[PDB]
């Protein structure tokens, strides 16, 4: 499945993922795209914010779902 | 997805209407109420408000509660202390 | 800029202690309260802390209040609406 | 004056003003330097909203000062 990571600044980033992979994993997906650490990123749904030991499922999140992205420096 | 207070009551209308399968009409926002609780890194605010509308083209008033999720986030960077009072217990 | 209650009482401790040309020794953070508000596009935050420190090498109780400007920012594209209630009056 | 430009990604940007300039007339630095309309800019220091219309001894805005930007986006 395919679902969208929006940055404060508007890029949008492209996943590939399944509803079985957990927040962690996905972090990973976008650490090899940007480069960004996992421990360093922060990502938001449906006016939440996301567990690392939860699963895309456990959120319902789906395809073309939009999740946003928030650093920490 | 704005947040001024004449949309909120919009939104409320609009989705009672959805839920309820009902046609009020939006007329005008009375007063308005707003608390905010902190929630880890993100700000969530409550949104109490009186509004008018028609029901069968019978002005009535309702009162509405939305609830705002991530309203507001965390910024440490931008973040500014002042001290207002210190003293001894 | 971090808003960990340790960190705003040692921010106060060294607040006080320039402002009036003391030194007083930070030891521990006892107790906060904490409540925020939305500010035009803006979050604050209110911290009320009980801490100690040394005056004299002997440790005392203070009370210090602590306003945080701008301790989250209303970013709109991540809010999450919600009804919750709807009723005549 | 030199004065610093901070991006929510981490980026730091460095400028040229003096204290009679406007807030407007930063903003206009900034796109010039990294093309973002005005419109677009959120500027914020000492935990407040800047005002086009005033100027940065206004705002007590010194030397080595950091301003923070937050865009407006249409998305």
């Amino acid at each position: 499945m395919q679902i969208f990571v929006k940055t404060l600044t508007g890029k949008t980033i492209t996943l590939e993922v399944e509803p079985s992979d957990t927040i962690e994993n996905v972090k990973a997906k976008i650490q090899d795209k940007e480069g960004i650490p996992p421990d360093q990123q922060r990502l938001i749904f449906a006016g939440k914010q996301l567990e690392d030991g939860r699963t895309l499922s456990d959120y319902n999140i789906q395809k073309e779902s939009t999740l946003h992205l928030v650093l920490r420096l | 997805n704005s947040l001024e207070i004449e949309e909120l009551a919009r939104f409320a209308v609009d989705e009672h209407n959805k839920k309820e399968n009902a046609l009020l009409e939006f007329v005008r926002v009375v007063k308005a109420k707003e608390q905010s609780w902190k929630d880890d890194e993100l700000f969530d605010t409550m949104y109490y408000l009186t509004l008018e509308a028609k029901d069968g083209g019978k002005k009535k008033l309702y009162e509405a509660k939305v609830w705002v999720k991530a309203s507001g986030i965390v910024m440490y960077q931008m973040n500014f202390k002042e001290l207002q009072e210190f003293k001894p217990v």
